[PDB]
């Protein structure tokens, strides 16, 4: 479920997308965005051409 | 005052970040080894306090032996700024441009 014991806890990078927040802060961005948006194909015709 | 032009595509508010120094009251953190070695709830070194009996009790000391003592830590803010919009109009008839 996790890793060995802490026993140091330094500033680490605790989930930030969802719960706990983070060391330093508050986060400006938590994902990269795919700019290629996905586009279904159109469809086929049988009956227009005869 | 200034003028800032906002971007086209980025919705209608403005965010920026703000860096809290060390010895602040407003630096509240959990990184809080003591002198002595023991997790306390202050991580910021007596920040903020001018007063000399409190000031000469959390002075970082140090021992022939160092060890893990006298940690510290760091936070951030954010401030946000928004905008709005505005307009009035006017009507007239024809009629009276012409026989005034």
């Amino acid at each position: 479920m996790a890793g060995p014991v802490d026993n140091i806890k330094p500033m680490k990078y605790n989930d930030p997308a969802n719960g706990v927040e983070s060391s330093i802060g508050p986060q400006i961005h938590t994902r990269y965005w795919y700019k290629r948006a996905l586009i279904d194909a159109a469809k086929e015709a049988y009956f227009g051409q005869l | 005052a200034d003028t800032f032009s906002m971007p086209k595509h980025y919705g209608k508010e403005i965010v920026r970040l703000h860096y809290i120094p060390l010895l602040d009251d407003r630096n509240v953190n959990d990184q809080g080894i003591d002198a002595s070695g023991a997790t306390i709830a202050n991580g910021n070194l007596y920040g903020s306090s001018r007063d000399v009996g409190n000031i000469t009790a959390k002075m970082p000391t140090l021992t022939e032996i160092g060890g893990r003592v006298n940690r510290v830590g760091f936070k951030r803010v954010e401030i946000k700024g928004k905008l709005e919009k505005y307009g009035f109009f006017r009507e007239y008839t024809q009629e009276q441009l012409d026989f005034d």
